[PDB]
Protein backbone atom coordinates (compact mmCIF):
# COMPACT_ATOMS: atom_id res chain seq x y z
CA UNK A 1 0.00 0.00 0.00
CA UNK A 2 3.05 2.28 -0.05
CA UNK A 3 4.72 1.63 -3.39
CA UNK A 4 1.86 1.13 -5.88
CA UNK A 5 1.56 3.63 -8.76
CA UNK A 6 -0.93 6.33 -7.77
CA UNK A 7 -2.55 8.71 -10.25
CA UNK A 8 -2.01 12.22 -8.83
CA UNK A 9 -3.62 15.21 -10.55
CA UNK A 10 -3.52 18.92 -9.72
CA UNK A 11 -6.43 21.29 -10.43
CA UNK A 12 -5.18 24.85 -9.97
CA UNK A 13 -7.14 28.05 -10.56
CA UNK A 14 -6.28 31.24 -12.43
CA UNK A 15 -7.02 34.65 -10.87
CA UNK A 16 -6.46 37.68 -13.11
CA UNK A 17 -8.32 40.64 -14.63
CA UNK A 18 -10.63 38.46 -16.71
CA UNK A 19 -14.36 37.47 -16.45
CA UNK A 20 -15.33 33.94 -15.27
CA UNK A 21 -14.23 32.08 -18.45
CA UNK A 22 -14.60 28.62 -16.77
CA UNK A 23 -16.40 27.95 -13.42
CA UNK A 24 -19.42 26.19 -11.82
CA UNK A 25 -22.76 27.36 -13.31
CA UNK A 26 -24.74 29.78 -11.07
CA UNK A 27 -28.18 28.46 -9.95
CA UNK A 28 -30.93 29.83 -12.27
CA UNK A 29 -32.74 32.60 -10.30
CA UNK A 30 -36.31 33.84 -10.81
CA UNK A 31 -37.31 35.91 -13.83
CA UNK A 32 -38.92 39.32 -13.27
CA UNK A 33 -40.31 41.56 -16.02
CA UNK A 34 -41.62 45.13 -16.28
CA UNK A 35 -39.56 46.11 -13.22
CA UNK A 36 -36.41 48.24 -13.02
CA UNK A 37 -33.95 45.38 -12.52
CA UNK A 38 -30.21 45.01 -13.11
CA UNK A 39 -28.97 42.19 -15.34
CA UNK A 40 -25.66 40.93 -16.75
CA UNK A 41 -26.36 39.06 -19.99
CA UNK A 42 -22.84 38.15 -21.10
CA UNK A 43 -21.84 41.58 -22.42
CA UNK A 44 -22.99 44.36 -20.10
CA UNK A 45 -24.22 45.15 -16.59
CA UNK A 46 -27.31 47.16 -17.55
CA UNK A 47 -30.22 48.35 -15.42
CA UNK A 48 -33.70 48.61 -16.89
CA UNK A 49 -37.07 47.03 -17.49
CA UNK B 1 -38.50 71.67 -47.77
CA UNK B 2 -34.91 72.55 -46.95
CA UNK B 3 -35.24 75.26 -44.30
CA UNK B 4 -37.44 73.03 -42.12
CA UNK B 5 -35.37 69.86 -42.63
CA UNK B 6 -31.82 71.05 -41.88
CA UNK B 7 -32.75 72.34 -38.41
CA UNK B 8 -33.91 68.81 -37.51
CA UNK B 9 -31.20 66.84 -39.34
CA UNK B 10 -28.35 68.84 -37.78
CA UNK B 11 -29.80 68.37 -34.28
CA UNK B 12 -30.29 64.63 -34.84
CA UNK B 13 -26.73 64.27 -36.16
CA UNK B 14 -25.35 66.22 -33.18
CA UNK B 15 -27.23 63.97 -30.74
CA UNK B 16 -26.01 60.90 -32.63
CA UNK B 17 -22.43 62.16 -32.32
CA UNK B 18 -22.97 62.77 -28.60
CA UNK B 19 -23.83 59.07 -28.47
CA UNK B 20 -20.73 58.27 -30.56
CA UNK B 21 -18.42 60.25 -28.25
CA UNK B 22 -18.87 57.76 -25.40
CA UNK B 23 -17.66 54.97 -27.72
CA UNK B 24 -14.15 56.48 -27.87
CA UNK B 25 -11.37 55.94 -25.34
CA UNK B 26 -9.91 59.50 -25.37
CA UNK B 27 -6.46 57.94 -25.07
CA UNK B 28 -7.43 55.45 -22.35
CA UNK B 29 -7.42 51.64 -22.34
CA UNK B 30 -11.23 51.27 -22.35
CA UNK B 31 -14.35 53.19 -23.34
CA UNK B 32 -16.81 52.33 -20.56
CA UNK B 33 -15.78 53.53 -17.10
CA UNK B 34 -16.99 50.31 -15.45
CA UNK B 35 -14.42 48.07 -17.17
CA UNK B 36 -11.35 49.91 -15.85
CA UNK B 37 -12.90 49.99 -12.37
CA UNK B 38 -13.62 46.25 -12.46
CA UNK B 39 -10.20 45.32 -13.87
CA UNK B 40 -8.00 47.89 -12.08
CA UNK B 41 -8.09 49.29 -8.56
CA UNK B 42 -9.30 52.93 -8.29
CA UNK B 43 -5.95 54.23 -6.91
CA UNK B 44 -4.14 53.38 -10.15
CA UNK B 45 -7.08 53.95 -12.52
CA UNK B 46 -7.45 57.63 -11.58
CA UNK B 47 -5.53 58.78 -14.68
CA UNK B 48 -7.79 56.87 -17.08
CA UNK B 49 -11.01 58.07 -15.44
CA UNK B 50 -9.61 61.62 -15.33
Amino acid sequence: VGYQPYRVVVLSFELLHAPATVCGPKKSTNLVKNKCVNFNFNGLTGTGV
Amino acid sequence: LGKLQDVVNQNAQALNTLVKQLSSNFGAISSVLNDILSRLDPPEAEVQID
